[PDB]
């Protein structure tokens, strides 16, 4: 749909998108850019990821609301209404799960194969294992835990080379971990794991703090935050 | 308070 | 779409699209249960209503952001961006006038002509006020005047029906009477007409409030805040 | 502060 606008009218439109808070439109604009074939640059990933996650973050809300509904008309006690609920939160799930299949598909054709770089190759690893987390968050069948695996195996690969290549400050590198903490929390009920990560993480940045700018690290500084909110959440 | 990712 | 879902579905539905946030949804569901035919309850039209703010208030929310880009890059000494930004705000534009068309469209076949009671009709022609007034606010070309018109004609027979029929402190008259005060202001450049209005309206719902019950008129006590805030706000 | 509707 996006094949006859220019690529760099596609990211300034994505820009206006977000500024006027239209995601969806936001999403179809980057969609269309990285189908240009060329490599993302920095302002451009973040473009991608934020129209993405905040596509996907209402339709989890969504889902989340209905599930909760479904539980509860499922109870001790509670009385049938049909399956109207069911059906609208299948619907909801499904069009969440089409949009993380997009996802996953832009970034195995081609954001990860060439992507070198460090920072772009972990950013895209990162998002790779939060798009199988969300398909996760709603799987109840089969392949629940093949799902699972491929956000593990993700959030891994993207571990390692973070901690090799960038400093424990970088927020790409944080908010990986943070993202990697709520996966051991609430999807591979390990809990231990999540607090022991998300302690980590903090620590090591809190030490390597005397070597930043600022206010060149408000990314960072937020994302020690939400480190902070978890490990108090969780403790 | 719902945990925090990013 | 919704033409093989049951009437009774497609009103619960609306109301798990409503407490999920998922606004286009809980409009497509109504507007499927508006085509079953039947007269709609005060509280289907209350879905219907809601359902349709929430997403024209997005559209224009987002036209708004995208409108005052556009007239900043047009101004003296800001530089040509090219014709990404007017783009892009009128396929916001289109988006948002083809949701007012629909609207108004179920609003004339067959919500207004089988509307016999005040309140529902009321109700029904302040909605076809409304989404006239969202139209005239984009409205820049030959037709803007026949727009203006068009809500001010559904609002002025609205507040004939509202004052003949209702007491001051219905909350279905006090928001007809908020909004053709909206209207007065900044779509018929007529302030002083909107602020005796709104003003009015407000004192003649204080006056009347000896005959309510509370807590069951917190629609009608919101509504004469909203008076008061543009009271404020305008003088 | 953006004027009222309903
Ligand atoms: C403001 C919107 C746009 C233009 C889209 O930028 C979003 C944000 O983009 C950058 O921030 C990124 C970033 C976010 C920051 C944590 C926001 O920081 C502040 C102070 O607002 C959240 C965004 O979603 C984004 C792009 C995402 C990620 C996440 C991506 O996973 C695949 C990993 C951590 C985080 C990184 C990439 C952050 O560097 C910038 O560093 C932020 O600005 C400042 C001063 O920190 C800007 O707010
Ligand atoms: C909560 C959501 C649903 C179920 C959709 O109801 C919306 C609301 O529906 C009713 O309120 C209506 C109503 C609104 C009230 C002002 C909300 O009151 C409070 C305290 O929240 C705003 C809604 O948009 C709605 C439906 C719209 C209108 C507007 C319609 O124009 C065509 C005219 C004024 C207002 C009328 C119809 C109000 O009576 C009820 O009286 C409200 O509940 C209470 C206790 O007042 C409920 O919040
Ligand atoms: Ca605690
Ligand atoms: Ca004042
Ligand atoms: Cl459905
Ligand atoms: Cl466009
Ligand atoms: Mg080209
Ligand atoms: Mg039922
Ligand atoms: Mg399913
Ligand atoms: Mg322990
Ligand atoms: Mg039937
Ligand atoms: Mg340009
Ligand atoms: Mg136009
Ligand atoms: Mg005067």
């Amino acid at each position: 749909a996006m094949g006859s606008m220019e690529r760099a009218s596609l990211i300034q439109k994505a820009k206006l998108a977000e500024q006027a808070e239209r995601y969806e439109d936001m999403a179809a604009f980057m969609k269309g850019a990285v189908e240009k074939g060329e490599e993302l640059s920095c302002e451009e990933r973040n473009l991608l990821s934020v129209a993405y996650k905040n596509v996907v973050g209402g339709q989890r809300a969504a889902w989340r609301v209905l599930s909760s509904i479904e539980q509860k008309s499922n109870e001790e006690g509670s009385e049938e209404k049909g399956p109207e609920v069911r059906e609208y939160r299948e619907k909801v799930e499904t069009e969440l799960q089409g949009v993380c299949d997009t996802v996953l598909g832009l970034l195995d054709s081609h954001l990860i194969k060439e992507a070198g770089d460090a920072e772009s190759r972990v950013f895209y690893l990162k998002m790779k294992g939060d798009y199988y987390r969300y398909l996760a968050e709603v799987a109840t069948g089969d392949d629940k835990k093949r799902i699972i695996d491929s956000a593990r195996s993700a959030y891994q690969e993207a571990m390692d080379i973070s901690k090799k290549e960038m400093p424990p400050t970088n927020p790409i590198r944080l908010g990986l971990a943070l993202n990697f903490s709520v996966f051991h929390y609430e999807i591979a009920n390990s809990p231990e794991e999540a607090i022991s990560l998300a302690k980590t993480t903090f620590d090591e940045a809190m030490a390597d703090l005397h070597t930043l700018s600022e206010d060149s690290y408000k990314d960072s500084t937020l994302i020690m935050q939400l480190l902070r909110d978890n490990l108090t959440l969780w403790t | 308070k719902r945990r925090k990712s990013v």
